[PDB]
Formats: structure tokens, C-alpha cells, sequence
């Protein structure tokens, strides 16, 4: 989690020959990085695309909005919640669409309040969930792992692929842009039921419903009250506490607003 | 936690229940008012039933009959079964009967069904329900009549029909009457019971009937797993009825109470129903007429009997001959005198003196009542006009009553008087309507009604009511009667046929014994309340836990007192460091650790072994469990 | 039939309804080569499916379905086995 700053910390543009070994460590300690936070990101929000056939095919959760840092006392801005809404919540560093990247600085600006049983660690875990987008951003600022991972979101169809859409989802719902998280619900409706593999089948799917919820809360994000408002009825029918299953995406949904 | 109901039909129920690792059958019935659609059976051809014409539509018109408006079925009365299909009855483990009424259709559950279970009840009730299977068998095989009507059953030719055959619900389902060597094959898998007897079901469930006061042999059931009650209430009746009294303090502490057999016509007083046919029959009589009460061998038959034999004497009508007439008269009489010790206080105190509890035998004695086996036998030679006679299916559709109504119907002397409310007495009496014959409507029904079923309810105090949903609405014929419903301090959940109901009753907390020998290595402690630990071996044998003998931890170790207190139990060389919240201690013998957290400690050790286990138990000198 | 069957089970209400849809529709026979594509409706309600009771009579109904005539069942015993180690 905190092993990005020491990698990160060398040249990131560093001479190919001269610094052949450390340039070769950069890269594959940014690309191992890379792998862990896109398993540990399908793991927490990909649950029915994570099982096969005979799997259980449970529920996927999702990443909503830092709400409850705004209201807490930790995060506490007399002149900071209007319009820095959107800067706290994305850092004003994801303006781009990044697919199977997370180009976001929000790690360090701010951090995940959460308890010893709020969390499953209040010191691994949580570092774990919030270092994903800062460990992203160093990777991509070396070269060769930004293009690695381009190639493998271009390769992999990061829309019909489970890991990148679940990253793509992660990222977008940090970044605030409701508009891609839109996207990835639409797509996780049709992809999820017309699939022979076991997940939440129909409209009526839980990845849907949570990919809406994380598009109503990126749009509350983004100041759109009335599209996230939209969102949530739709819905209807760093971290934040909310269950995968499908019945408790309704009633967070009002949280954003 | 769950509950199929396999019968729509409120006093003749069917219900399954999912509860713990057993699924139990509670009750089976047969919705006989499927047979008042058909034709009746005569025990003679008669010329009026054959020559009836037959209804006509567009396209058949001899499988249908119609007499005086109303359309019928040519064809042998058919039952209908509650629903098999739904429910995989070879799943069924246990099966209990409350009733001999409810006895009915367990043939076709045992045989046909794949049943592989066990059937619990009453002496008395496996008696009665054997001789009342012994005279539906006797009386439908006595003079078959085929089945050829099938395109009447046809779903989109029943919605044309007129309203009585097009009300009638499942008929696909419907079957023929099942043959005498199913019954004789479906009582031999019978165990009785007797009343607050504790039968273990695989020692997971414990089942005991009780005495529900509405009949011989008739009985409530509880069931419970010990800390979580299911009471069965079918018909019962607080009366003073012959049989021993409601056992009302046993249902008490019930999760769940589903109740069944509620009385129909509840604003029926039944002794005032019971004085009525007394007199009507004592008038008709007078005026040199016969009498026809089709009734069951052994329902309400004694009461009225016991009424009649005081009544006539005041009278003046002991002249008149008293005729009961069924395959399974004498078997009837004798089987209600003989159990003596499963009625009320009162008259099982005849068994002390020599005397038989029933008075019909004295009617007997003094010849007064004399029963037959049929029609043809004695009772043609004995037969005397100005008579009453007690006999038949009171479904008027087979039996001796068939050959009653036929032969007095013709006369306004004559008087048919039913007794039995379970049959619409306009709709059995519709397949002879033109007669000129006296009816009289006087049911006797001596089950619970609505205001004795809410004292009972109150008296009880039950979690959750489950019941048919004919209880949770006023009866269709009244539709403002709100003194007629089940009202429960919770809303009391009610079930339709083929309904499926997850009860919330669903508890932890299942009991466990640990033995002597475990439980002189357990020792407990002080908390805020005692408390152990206990670390053993679970041995499970016929549903019965036994424990055989072979994170968490709770205290106070505020900041100060760890500082405090612990500071030099054995150590040296210690050092606090400043943190926030809390305090930090490590030592510098190898830069051993310990740090706490709100509510919270753990130790950590830094390449050294051996004097770890000691600082754990350090710790735990005022460390417990909880 | 096989769309009517399919239709009906769609509008029905999930818990009570379907559950009598099933019901009338266990009773009346089906024709052996019609079997497959009912077979396949009904294992598509079951992964839609959430009551218990309702997918119970499923499975219950295309076990007795496959006693019907000259049936051949080899080929509805894959997606059968998928749904007991999903069940």
C-alpha cells in the first residue's frame, strides 16, 4: 500500500540503459500494483462476474462517495462544500475517461476515516482501498506501465472485461464523471443477463442497481443534483459503509443528495 | 418456519409444516361437497333420476343432467383430494389426525402418493374413521355407476356451465372413491396415541395430542423442539360434551397457533338448534308422518339420540319406532360404549358402578332404538309408517337416505331434518327439488365459534394465528357480521389453498446436554454475570446433541492501570512512549513490544520466543471472555 | 405450449401466482418434442427465480416432465446438474 511512495520517488523518466534495473523495478513493481488493486477492486465490486457457471454468484457491491467524511468532523470545511464537493471527492486529477487506470491523487489529499470494526483493518485494508488510485497514478507516470496498461485496457474489451470494468467503475466514481458509471450500468445489464455464466440476470441485476447507485452519487458529486436524483430513482426501482446486496442500494441512494 | 396448506376447505384442513428437520402433516380431509355436483347414487334405478333430461349446449348433453334449473353430473360422485403435487409427499415424515372427519382421504396420501411416514392418533378416532371409510366404501361400491363424464371438466367448457358447476375449484384434481383395500393397507400404518402422550419424532420434535373436547377420540396437537412451540388447534369444543373437556393450559407459550375447525353457521346456539329438531320431528310425527335425518353413524347422532330418548318420554311418542340404518350400526353403537374412559368426569364416573355410559342402551333395552345394516335385511320386516329414521351420507347423494328421499319425497307429510352443517342443505337437497317433503334446517355444530375462540386466544396469548382466510372476513351470507372474524392483537396471518406462509418464528438457542465429566473441567467467572469457556467435542446421535469432553477477550486494562499495575511484574528496563490515546510500551532487551488500542491490546514480539508466552499471560491476569 | 407457458410465467406475481401457474400447468400432459424448449423456460424462471417454494415446484415439475413418452434426457441433464451445484 505505502511501497508506491519509494518506487514512485526514483525518476520517472529515468535513462533506459543507465538505469536499465531500476526503470525494470519500477515497472513491474507498478505493474504488480496495478494487478493487485484491479483483483482487490473485482473482488469488492465484481462478485456476480467474479464467479463461473457453478460458482454462487453472489450480489456485487460498490464504492459510493466519501458522504460521511463531509459530514464528519474530520473533513469539517467552513468554505469548502459547495463547489469543493467535486475537488474533495476527485482531487480535480481524473478529468479524463481512463479505463483500467486510476489517474487520482485523492490518497494522499485526504484519508478514509474508519474504524477497527467500521473496517475489516484499520491499518492494512484500509491504506489497501485508498492507496489503489495513488499507486495507479505512479504507475501511470512511468512510461512503460501506463502503456502496458493502455494496451491491456485496449486488448482486454476493459467494457466487457470484469477487472477493468470494475477499475473503470472505481475510478469514475471517484473521479465524479456519473456519465461513464451510466455507461458501465447499462452495459452491466445486457452483459450480465445474455452471459451463460451464473451472475444477476434481467434489470433487475445487482451490479446494475449498484453501478446506478455509484452513478447517482458521482453525479451528486459533480453538483448535479437533479441528474443524481434521477439516478436514484432509476435505482429505486476513500470508503464508506454500504452492503452488496441489492435491497440496500435504495436506501443509500438518498445519502449522495 | 414454513407452512404448506394443501386444502383450501377451513374445517377440513391440510397442512404441512417445514419446520426444523421434519416436515409434519397435520390432519389430511376430503372436501366431500364435490359430490353435491353430481347425480345422486340410488341404492334402486328410480324412474324420476333416469328419465331426467339432459342439458343442452352448442356441440356433452349426456353427461350432464338438469332437474328443476339446476345442472348436474351423470356420472359417480367424485372427492376432492387436497393438493398433492405441491408439496412431494413422500418428504412427509409424520402425519397426525385430529378428527375421524379429517381422518378421511389418508388412503389416497398413503398409497398413491409414495408416503413412506408414520400416521399418530386416537384409539377412538382410528375406530370411528375406519367405520366411516367402511360405509363411504359400502355405499359407493354397493351399486356402481361408471365414470364416463370428462368433458365437463374441460377448462374452457366449466365457464359456460351454470353457477354450482362452474364455482367448483380444482377439478381436475377430483378422484374416485378409493376401494376398501386402501383403507384396510392405510390404517395398518397407523400408531395410537393417547391423549398428553409425548411421541419423539427422531428425537427432534415431540408431538402430543390433547383433548379437544368436539368428539370421540378427537385431539388437539402441540408440537414443540424445546424452545420453540407449534400448537394445532382443529375442532374443538367447550360444550359439555361427552368427551373430556378443551385442554386449554397446554397451548399456552405457543410461537405460532394455527387454527383450523372453526364451526360454520356460528349464530347457531346448538341447543336450541338441538331442542328445534326435537320438536319439529316430535310435530311431524303427531300428524302421522315419517321422519329422515340423514346424518353420520357417529357424529352428533348420540347427542340428538340421548335428547330424543329424554324427550319423547314427556312426549308421549315412545309408541314410534326409532331407526338407524348404516353397514356400521352396531360397530358404531358398541365403539361409542365401550370407550368409557375417553369422556368427561361426569360419565366416566359410570365405569365405577356397573352401568354402560351411553343411554342408548337402555333405547336398545327397552326397544326404542333398533339398528339395521340395511334396508333389505330385518328393517323391511320390522318396518312400521310413523317412524324415524337416522341414516345415510348427509351429502344426500348415497347411502339409504338416497332411497329415503325418493320414497317420502312425494308427500308433504313426511320430513327431512339435516343436522350436519358441512353440506349446503339447498345444494345436496338440489338434485330433488320438486318434492313436496317438509325441510328443515336445524345444523348442530358444537365447534368453537368466534367468541369462544377469542376468549381462548386471550386466554392463551399466542405469537402468531395462523388460519384459513374464510376466518379473516365476515361470512359471504351475512358480509357485515364483524363479531364474526378472528381478532388478534397481531394481525393474524391467514392461508388459500395451495398458499405457502414462512413463518417468522425462526429462533436460535437449540438445547444441548453436557455431561458430568465436561462439566467438572468447566469452571466460570465474574463479569458485567457469570461466564466459562468451554472447548470440547459435539457428538450427535438420533437429532440429540451431546457435548463429549477431549477470538475474543473481555476485561479492563484502561491506559493508566496497564501502565500502572504491570509495570514491574518481572521486567526491567521499561519505557513509555508519548502516544496518542494510549501508550506504547516496548522493552530493550530485543525491542519487544506492546501496544494498545481503545478498548484494545495485543503484544508483539521482536526475534525472541520464549518470554513471549509469559507476556501474553501477564496480560491475562484480569482478562476474561466476554 | 411453450411461449404461453413462458408469457405467463413472466406477468405472474413471483410468489403465489407462479406458483398455481405451475401448478395447472403440472397436471395437463406435454408432447415429447415440445419437452425441450419448456424444459429450457423453466430453468430460465428458475435462475430468475428468489422464492424457494417457486423453484421447488420447478425443479419438482421437470423431474416429472421427464418420465413424459419416448423422451430422450440427455440432453437436459447438463444445465440440471449446473443448477444443484448452483441450488
Amino acid at each position: 500500500l505505502h511501497r508506491m511512495k519509494d518506487l514512485c520517488r526514483y525518476m520517472n523518466n529515468f535513462d533506459s540503459e543507465a538505469h536499465a534495473k531500476y526503470k525494470n523495478q519500477v515497472v513491474y513493481s507498478t505493474m504488480l500494483v496495478f494487478f493487485k488493486n484491479a483483483f482487490q477492486y473485482v473482488n469488492s465490486i465484481q462478485p456476480s462476474l467474479f464467479q463461473g457457471p457453478n460458482a454462487p454468484s453472489q450480489v456485487p457491491l460498490v464504492l459510493l462517495e466519501d458522504v460521511s467524511n463531509v459530514y464528519g468532523d474530520v473533513e469539517i470545511d467552513r468554505n469548502k462544500h459547495i463547489h469543493k464537493k467535486r475537488k474533495l471527492a476527485e482531487g480535480r486529477e481524473k478529468t479524463m475517461s481512463s479505463d483500467d487506470e486510476d489517474c487520482s491523487a485523492k490518497g494522499r489529499n485526504r484519508h478514509i476515516v474508519v474504524n477497527k470494526a467500521e473496517l475489516a483493518n484499520s491499518t492494512e485494508v484500509l491504506e489497501s482501498f485508498k492507496l489503489a488510485r495513488e499507486s495507479w497514478e505512479l504507475l501511470y507516470s512511468l512510461e512503460f506501465l501506463d502503456k502496458e496498461f493502455t494496451r491491456i485496457c485496449l486488448a482486454w474489451k476493459t467494457d466487457t472485461w470484469l477487472w477493468l470494468r470494475i477499475f473503470l467503475t472505481d475510478m469514475i466514481i471517484y473521479q465524479g464523471q456519473y456519465k461513464k458509471a451510466i455507461a458501465s450500468l447499462h452495459h452491466l445489464a445486457a452483459l450480465q443477463g445474455s452471459i451463460s455464466q451464473p451472475q444477476i440476470t434481467g434489470q433487475g441485476t445487482l451490479e446494475h442497481q449498484r453501478a446506478l447507485i455509484q452513478l447517482a452519487t458521482c453525479h451528486f458529486a459533480l453538483g448535479e443534483y437533479r441528474m443524481t436524483c434521477e439516478k436514484v430513482l432509476d435505482l429505486m426501482c476513500d470508503l464508506k459503509l454500504l452492503p452488496c446486496t441489492s435491497k440496500a442500494i435504495m436506501p443509500y441512494c438518498l445519502h449522495l443528495m | 418456519m414454513k407452512l404448506y396448506c394443501l386444502s383450501g376447505h377451513p374445517t377440513l384442513p391440510c397442512n404441512v409444516l417445514k419446520f426444523k428437520s421434519t416436515t409434519i402433516m397435520l390432519d389430511c380431509g376430503l372436501d366431500m361437497t364435490s359430490t353435491l355436483n353430481f347425480l345422486p347414487l340410488p341404492l334402486v334405478q328410480s324412474p324420476r333420476l333416469s328419465n331426467l333430461p339432459g342439458w343442452s349446449l352448442k356441440d356433452l348433453d349426456k353427461e350432464l343432467k338438469e332437474c328443476s334449473g339446476h345442472v348436474f353430473v351423470d356420472s359417480v360422485p367424485e372427492f376432492c383430494l387436497p393438493e398433492t403435487e405441491l408439496i412431494d409427499l413422500s418428504t412427509v415424515d409424520v402425519i397426525l389426525i385430529s378428527n375421524y372427519h379429517c381422518m378421511m382421504a389418508l388412503p389416497y396420501i398413503t398409497e398413491h402418493t409414495g408416503f413412506t411416514g408414520t400416521v399418530y392418533a386416537t384409539e377412538p378416532t382410528v375406530q370411528i374413521g375406519r367405520l366411516l371409510m367402511e360405509e363411504l366404501v359400502n355405499f359407493i361400491e354397493r351399486v356402481p355407476k361408471a365414470q364416463s363424464a370428462s368433458l365437463w371438466k374441460n377448462k374452457d367448457i366449466q365457464r359456460l356451465l351454470p353457477s354450482p358447476l362452474k364455482d367448483a375449484v380444482e377439478v381436475s384434481t377430483w378422484r374416485r372413491c378409493y376401494t376398501m383395500q386402501e383403507v384396510n393397507s392405510a390404517l395398518s400404518k397407523i400408531q395410537l396415541v393417547g391423549y398428553s402422550q409425548k411421541i419423539e419424532l427422531f428425537g427432534a420434535v415431540q408431538v402430543t395430542p390433547l383433548s379437544s373436547g368436539y368428539a370421540l377420540g378427537s385431539s388437539n396437537w402441540i408440537i414443540q423442539s424445546h424452545y420453540e412451540k407449534v400448537s394445532y388447534v382443529s375442532g374443538s369444543s367447550l360444550l359439555t360434551t361427552h368427551p373430556q373437556p378443551m385442554d386449554q393450559a397446554s397451548l399456552k407459550n405457543s410461537d405460532v397457533l394455527v387454527l383450523t375447525g372453526l364451526t360454520q353457521i356460528p349464530t347457531a346456539n346448538p341447543d336450541g338448534m338441538v331442542g328445534e329438531f326435537c320438536s319439529n320431528l316430535a310435530l311431524t310425527v303427531r300428524n302421522g308422518g315419517n321422519v329422515l335425518v340423514p346424518c353420520y353413524p357417529s357424529g352428533v347422532i348420540y347427542d340428538l339420540l340421548e335428547c330424543l330418548y329424554q324427550y319423547i318420554d314427556s312426549a308421549g311418542l315412545s309408541s314410534v319406532p326409532l331407526y338407524f340404518i348404516s353397514p356400521v350400526a352396531n360397530s358404531s353403537l358398541e365403539f361409542s360404549q365401550i370407550f368409557a374412559e375417553w369422556l368427561c368426569h361426569n360419565k366416566q364416573s359410570k365405569v365405577y358402578l356397573p352401568e354402560p355410559p351411553f343411554p342408548h342402551a337402555e333405547l336398545i333395552q327397552t326397544n326404542k332404538l333398533k339398528h339395521y345394516p340395511s334396508i333389505h335385511g330385518d328393517f323391511s320386516n320390522d318396518f312400521r309408517q310413523p317412524c324415524v329414521v337416522f341414516t345415510g351420507h348427509p351429502s344426500l347423494r348415497f347411502g339409504d337416505v338416497v332411497h329415503f328421499m325418493e320414497l317420502w319425497g312425494k308427500s308433504s307429510l313426511n320430513t327431512v331434518i339435516f343436522t350436519e352443517p358441512d353440506f349446503s342443505y339447498l345444494e345436496a337437497l338440489a338434485p330433488y327439488q320438486p318434492l313436496a317433503m317438509k325441510c328443515i334446517y336445524c345444523p348442530i355444530d358444537t365447534r368453537l365459534n368466534f367468541i369462544q375462540v377469542s376468549k381462548l386466544l386471550k386466554e392463551v396469548q399466542p405469537l402468531h394465528v395462523v388460519c384459513p382466510e374464510q376466518y379473516t372476513q365476515p361470512p359471504p351470507a351475512q358480509s357485515h357480521r364483524m363479531d364474526l372474524m378472528i381478532d388478534c392483537q397481531p394481525p393474524a396471518m391467514s392461508y388459500r389453498r395451495a398458499e405457502v406462509l414462512a413463518l417468522p418464528f425462526k429462533r436460535r438457542y437449540e438445547k444441548i446436554e453436557i455431561m458430568p465429566e465436561l462439566a467438572d473441567s468447566l469452571v466460570p467467572m465474574e463479569i458485567k454475570i457469570s461466564l466459562a469457556t468451554v472447548s470440547a467435542v459435539l457428538h450427535t446421535k438420533d437429532n440429540k446433541h451431546l457435548l463429549q469432553p477431549p477470538p475474543l477477550l473481555s476485561g479492563s486494562i484502561p491506559v493508566e492501570q496497564f501502565v500502572q499495575t504491570l509495570e514491574k511484574h518481572g521486567f526491567s528496563d521499561i519505557k513509555v512512549e508519548d502516544t496518542a490515546k494510549g501508550h506504547i510500551v516496548l522493552l530493550q532487551e530485543a525491542e519487544t513490544l506492546i501496544q494498545i488500542e481503545e478498548d484494545s491490546t495485543h503484544i508483539i514480539c521482536d526475534n525472541d520466543e520464549m518470554l513471549r508466552v509469559r507476556l501474553r499471560d501477564l496480560v491475562l491476569k484480569f482478562l476474561q471472555k466476554f | 405450449k411453450s411461449a404461453a407457458l413462458h408469457i405467463d410465467l413472466c406477468k405472474a406475481t413471483s410468489p403465489a401466482d407462479a406458483l398455481q401457474y405451475l401448478l395447472q400447468f403440472a397436471r395437463k400432459p406435454v408432447e415429447a418434442e415440445s419437452v425441450e424448449g419448456v424444459v429450457r423456460i423453466l430453468l430460465e424462471h428458475y435462475y430468475k427465480e428468489n422464492d424457494p417454494s417457486v423453484r421447488l415446484k420447478i425443479a419438482s415439475l421437470l423431474g416429472l416432465l421427464s418420465k413424459t413418452a419416448g423422451f430422450s434426457p440427455d440432453c437436459i441433464m447438463d444445465d440440471a446438474i449446473n443448477i444443484l451445484q448452483n441450488e
